[PDB]
């Protein structure tokens, strides 16, 4: 379990305009935190929701392609619905994250979290 | 626009 | 909906399983003010919060603390930049304060480390 991995996760109960159902993300804590939740078998991890509705690929979005994830479809990872999760959650990994795409993912959770400075 | 692209992020379906 | 970054509101993470933050708790509001503001204009939009417990027996690098002098915090609360969640503003209840901006930078240098950003 390490940082840019996708794996499937279980978003339900949701609210209003919430990442809901059973979907892939990419994992974006840091490999430090996610090693202690190892280590302790029960924790929580940083995860990005992926969405399958590719229209429009938005700022705070970034772009995945199936070819390099193993994904099923092209989807987009979604920074705006970024949100940390029990390792409980974690159904199976699907996955990984190319660096590329993990770069232009670093730089929309700047933009969407504002952190810049 | 940014907040167009935010509005529409959100409402757009995705399951 | 006035949500703006900084601000600290209480907010209903409830439903939560595991180790995750539960209940109605203060949480700060991390998400940028573009996004923010949108949601006001709407009424309806989802914002990024970072979740903050009373129990501040233990405060770790990547958790800041809050202190409830100028907060408008009950208690000193320490904000859990592992536990970073988007919600949609139906669970705004209410708004509590402001961190201070020594808070909010602070918050923003635990959230890098969690993130692994630079």
């Amino acid at each position: 379990m390490r940082r840019g991995e996708i794996w499937q996760v279980d978003l339900d109960p949701a609210r209003g305009s919430e990442a809901n159902n059973q979907r892939p993300a990419v994992v974006v804590s840091n490999d430090r935190a996610n090693a202690t939740a190892t280590r302790l078998g029960r924790g929580v991890i940083t995860v990005v929701p992926v969405t399958s509705n590719i229209a429009k690929v938005y700022p705070f979005q970034v772009l995945l392609s199936a070819t390099t994830t193993g994904l099923q479809v092209d989807c987009k990872a979604q920074a705006e619905q970024i949100r940390s999760i029990a390792t409980e959650r974690l159904l199976r990994p699907i996955g990984r994250v190319s660096a590329a795409e993990l770069a232009q993912l670093d730089e929309a959770l700047k933009l969407h979290l504002d952190l810049w400075s | 626009t940014l907040e167009d692209d935010y509005a529409n992020a959100w409402q757009e379906w995705s399951a």
